[PDB]
């Protein structure tokens, strides 16, 4: 549409001042581009420390989960002596398997780009032109004359003096939506186990569904082949598989019915996080070299790892 | 070649209002008076039907405005 | 022609060329889009696009989407702004609608369509229209409106020379397009200008003309003084306080921010008039001509002279006759003029 | 004196004149959109409809070239329109389905 | 402005021309002079306003 248009008109000179010069030109131009997009800064580099996460709360594939891409599926054909230490080092299979991607040793900040951790003063039954002036009113009183947020804008999870002023505070159901954001920006891992075995729980130990674990470990790992040790035999797994119920333990978090969940903490962060603005730090910077440079300058950084951030999908873009 | 027209700046003076108020006053003559500054408009503010539809019926309507 | 391409060939004339064979689209390999959606979003797609096609077709307009524009542009070899203007005023004919198949489930259909497109020559953008003023002659007691015949109609300048042009057989297919504009020079009384005719016309007195202009001056041309204005001689009048003049309020104009100008500057012309030209106006009852620009004095005399003999003294009007001789020569002796005028009322 | 003139001024060198003949067929776009006998019927609405309304404000006009029936583009893409992918098989004698 | 095989930006100007009316007339005819004939020492003619 927009190319036939184009292709008909020539231009014409109009005697007014350059749009460029104009403040509502770079307001709305530097808002258009870079309104929910993030810098968050590390005390000092630490990664996730597993590569297996235990996290029942998810419903399990049997609407689709973000999480379910990190799923290791329960196989009964193998082929000869497989093992999951070979392959997914020490998860369990029938859970989720973390990347090497997601746990660099070196990544110092995180970049992120959505609305979706928003405190409650972000609502999306409100109209476009009001969330615009609510967010424009904020970061002109949460910052003063730099691009860096101040600490009152933060969760308390990130900061000992947030307060919640821009930012919500990380909940338990995220990992299933925001995979990615949590393994990146979460200060400790909390888990989430109806696994018979965690924090010494015994089956005799419980002082349709009702009391009872959802996966039993059996006696031993082992496949079995009939002269043909290459593509298919069967496999006999370590726990059970959890296909046929499926809800389990989304069901037992909501409460539905009792049952012994496990949950430990393990520290990975220190809650002292630092949160730039690239919105602010665009009107601010613009005043300076002028917008043409600006805007070139910081697109390049949102391109920094060779995928552009502000062009992934809403709940995905995150970026260490 | 690169063609661009002066046929609207061809005079070589032009007289500016600071707002369109300003076009009322009675002691101005009968000629051509421009707005001193552009309007700026983003069309995802403008057009809020579209917000509130989903996927391809979202694409459709957008089209239909285009 | 046998090829698109062969427009362009320099020994061709300004006439109409038709592409000797048909050019053939099917709309299903057109549209991509389409294509790749399923169900309703797929027919609703369509729908858009052929009420779209039906709209410019009724408006006279081209449609491109079922048009190549690179193929276009390589056989045209054209600019990227001259195709700009060529697809801008491009016209279109349907001359023939057929439905080819007609079941409860399918249909088809076949579309004639005839485009004319006008290759340009040359395209003028900074451009300026003329507006003759002239200017009022006193002459033997009648008041005279005189003007020149300029030969142009347009001024343009695209940069720094300033170009006169003379327009011939023109239409507007949005922008205005013309099959003949020929150069011109200005008017002048030399080898290098135009020698053009000059007319004369007799008018009521008192004369009285104002035109308010655009950027806030007036334009006066009057028989009489009124606010230090000159008679006769027209001009541009600016004012710093609002008042009366001519029985109407000019006033101050808004402060203005200064531009880069494309202005035309005329050269400068004096004109000399026969002596009697307001009798000649008088008797005619008619606009007239009554020199060039670049006449000599002996030819401009011998051009009333025969007729201006033949109003002689009459039985009939003599008192009348003998005042319009002191009229014509009242300049030339003084003396002689009061003697005549006495001669009359007695 | 002058005024802006600021619409562009075209000199015509010559004119080019072409015929282009569109070819439409429903059950080539109900083939391709796995459409049902039920939409089929819409589809075969929707362009009469359009089709139709146009033939209806529109004389026809002589134009001064020989008849498309006569050029190989016309005949090649008519049958291929219309019997691209139908086929004959003959059996080496008659014998059904036992 | 910016173009990717998922992603595209445009901007386009647009200038406005209002005419402010100082009055607005409805009920309006046209003139059509007609004249009237004189037969004067022997010639016919139309005489106009
Ligand atoms: C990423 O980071 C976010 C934080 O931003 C994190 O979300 C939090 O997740 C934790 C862990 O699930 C949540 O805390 C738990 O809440 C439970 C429910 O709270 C209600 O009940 C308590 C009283 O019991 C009330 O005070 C409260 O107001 C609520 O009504 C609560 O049951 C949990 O408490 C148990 O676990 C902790 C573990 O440290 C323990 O200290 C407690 O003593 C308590 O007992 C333990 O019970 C478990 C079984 O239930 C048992 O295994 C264990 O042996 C017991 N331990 C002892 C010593 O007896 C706990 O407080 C928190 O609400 C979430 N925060 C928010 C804001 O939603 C995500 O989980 C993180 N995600 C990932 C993937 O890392
Ligand atoms: C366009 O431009 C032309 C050229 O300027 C204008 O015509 C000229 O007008 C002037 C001013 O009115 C005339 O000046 C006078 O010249 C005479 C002498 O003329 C003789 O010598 C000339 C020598 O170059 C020659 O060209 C003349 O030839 C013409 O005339 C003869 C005879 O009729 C004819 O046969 C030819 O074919 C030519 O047409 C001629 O031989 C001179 O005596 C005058 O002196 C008076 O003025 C001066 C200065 O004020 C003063 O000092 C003296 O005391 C005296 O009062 C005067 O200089 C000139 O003759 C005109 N030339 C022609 C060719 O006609 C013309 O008016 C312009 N046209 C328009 C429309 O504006
Ligand atoms: C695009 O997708 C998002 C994500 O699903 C949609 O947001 C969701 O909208 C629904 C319906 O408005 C919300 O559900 C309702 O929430 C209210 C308030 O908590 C509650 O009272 C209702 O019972 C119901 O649960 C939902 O809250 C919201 N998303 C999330 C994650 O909470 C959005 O509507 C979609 N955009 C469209 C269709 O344009
Ligand atoms: C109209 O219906 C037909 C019939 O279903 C559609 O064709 C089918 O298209 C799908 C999706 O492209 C094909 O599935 C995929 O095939 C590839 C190649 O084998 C494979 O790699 C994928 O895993 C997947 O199986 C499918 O092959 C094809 N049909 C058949 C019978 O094989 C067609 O897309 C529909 N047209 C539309 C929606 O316009
Ligand atoms: C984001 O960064 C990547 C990596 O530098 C760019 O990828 C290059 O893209 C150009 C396109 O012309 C190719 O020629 C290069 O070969 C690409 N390099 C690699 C390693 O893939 C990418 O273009 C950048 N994208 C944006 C939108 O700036
Ligand atoms: C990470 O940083 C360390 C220390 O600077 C360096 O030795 C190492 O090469 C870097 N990269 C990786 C992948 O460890
Ligand atoms: C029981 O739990 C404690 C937690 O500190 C752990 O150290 C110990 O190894 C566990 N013992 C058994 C037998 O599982």
């Amino acid at each position: 549409e927009m190319q036939s248009l184009s292709d008909v008109m020539i231009d014409f000179e109009i005697p007014l001042g350059d749009p460029r010069d104009q403040e509502q030109y770079i307001h709305r131009k530097c808002y258009q581009e870079f309104a929910n997009c993030y810098l968050v800064k590390y005390k000092e580099p630490k990664p996730w420390p597993k590569e297996g996460l235990i996290a029942d709360q998810c419903p399990l594939p049997g609407n689709r989960q973000s999480i379910w891409d990190y799923y290791i599926k329960v196989e009964s054909i193998r082929p000869a002596n497989w093992t999951t230490k070979s392959k997914y080092g020490q998860a369990r299979l029938g859970s989720f398997y973390i990347p090497s991607s997601l746990r660099q040793i070196n990544v110092s900040h995180v970049l992120f780009c959505s609305d979706q951790l928003y405190s409650k003063w972000y609502n999306i039954e409100n109209t476009i032109e009001q969330n615009e002036r609510f967010l424009l009113n904020k970061l002109n009183n949460l910052t003063s004359g730099t691009s860096v947020l101040k600490k009152r804008a933060l969760p308390k999870d990130w900061s000992s003096q947030g307060k919640n002023a821009l930012f919500r505070e990380i909940n338990v159901l995220d990992i299933c939506s925001k995979p990615e954001s949590v393994i990146l920006l979460n200060t400790s891992y909390y888990s989430f186990s109806l696994w018979e075995g965690d924090c010494n729980f015994t089956k005799d130990m419980i002082s349709p569904y009702a009391c009872r674990f959802w996966r039993s470990k059996n006696e031993k790992e082992e496949t079995k082949c009939r002269d043909g040790e290459t593509k298919r035999c069967l496999y006999y797994p370590l726990w059970d598989s959890p296909e046929s119920t499926y809800d389990f333990g989304y069901l037992a978090y909501q409460k539905n019915f009792p049952s012994p969940i496990c949950i430990e903490q393990q520290k990975i962060r220190d809650q002292d996080y630092e949160v730039y603005s690239l919105y602010q730090e665009c009107k601010i910077a613009s005043k300076a070299y002028g917008i043409d440079t600006v805007l070139f300058s910081l697109k390049n950084f949102l391109n920094y790892t060779g995928t552009p951030v502000n062009e992934m999908p809403n709940a995905r873009a995150f970026v260490g | 070649a690169k063609l661009r027209s002066m046929g609207y700046a061809l005079t070589g003076a032009v007289q500016t209002l600071s707002q369109i108020s300003d076009i009322n006053d009675e002691n101005l003559q009968q000629g051509i008076y421009l707005l001193r500054d552009h309007v700026i408009t983003l069309m995802e503010a403008t057009l809020h039907d579209i917000s509130v539809m989903e996927g391809m019926f979202a694409v459709q309507h957008l089209h239909t405005h285009l | 022609l046998s090829q698109i391409s062969d427009i362009n060939d320099e020994n061709l004339q300004q006439g109409i060329y038709l592409l000797r064979d048909h050019v053939i689209t099917l709309m299903e390999a057109t549209l991509h889009d389409i294509s790749v959606m399923e169900g309703m979003f797929a027919v609703q797609h369509l729908h858009t696009h052929l009420n779209h096609l039906k709209t410019m077709l009724l408006e006279r307009r081209i449609d491109w989407t079922y048009m190549s524009s690179t193929w276009l542009q390589q056989q045209l070899q054209k600019s990227d702004d001259e195709m700009k203007v060529i697809k801008r005023i491009a016209r279109s004919l349907v001359y023939y609608v057929k439905q080819t198949h007609s079941s409860p489930t399918a249909t088809a259909w076949e579309i004639g369509l005839y485009y004319e497109l006008v290759i340009p020559k040359h395209i003028y953008l900074n451009n300026w229209n003329v507006v003759n003023i002239g200017h009022l002659v006193k002459s033997a007691g009648q008041l005279t409106h005189v003007t020149i015949a300029h030969p142009y109609e347009i001024i343009n300048k695209e940069c720094v020379e300033t170009i006169y042009l003379h327009l011939e057989d023109c239409t507007r297919q949005d922008y205005v397009i013309c099959d003949v504009v020929k150069i011109v020079q200005p008017c002048g009384n030399s080898s290098d200008t135009s020698d053009c005719p000059v007319w004369a016309e007799a008018v009521k007195e008192p004369f009285v003309q104002v035109n308010p202009l655009k950027n806030g001056s007036y334009l006066v041309l009057a028989s009489s003084t009124d606010c230090q204005i000159p008679p006769y001689v027209p001009s541009i009048v600016t004012v710093n306080e609002t008042t009366s003049c001519f029985g109407l309020d000019f006033k101050r104009p808004l402060v203005a921010e200064e531009r880069l100008s494309f202005e035309p500057r005329l050269p400068n012309l004096q004109l000399r008039l026969p002596h009697l030209v307001g009798i000649i106006a008088k008797i005619k009852g008619i606009k007239i001509e009554v020199t060039s620009s670049g006449e000599s004095i002996k030819e401009q005399i011998e051009r009333a002279k025969a007729e201006l003999l033949r109003l002689d003294i009459h039985e009939g009007d003599t008192p009348a006759w003998i005042q319009q001789l002191a009229a014509a020569t009242k300049d030339v002796w003084p003396a002689a003029a009061s003697a005549l005028q006495g001669i009359g009322n007695f | 004196y002058y005024e802006p003139h600021p619409e562009p001024i075209v000199v015509k060198e010559r004119v080019l004149g072409l015929s282009q003949i569109l070819m439409i067929n429903s059950e080539n776009i109900a083939n391709n959109a796995n459409l049902t006998q039920e939409v089929k019927k819409l589809l075969t609405e929707m362009v009469n409809e359009e089709m139709q309304s146009l033939s209806d404000v529109m004389i026809d006009f002589e134009i001064p070239l020989g008849d498309p029936r006569d050029q190989e583009q016309y005949i090649h893409r008519k049958c291929y329109q219309e019997f691209a992918n139908c086929y004959l098989v003959k059996y080496k004698e008659p014998k059904p389905w036992p």
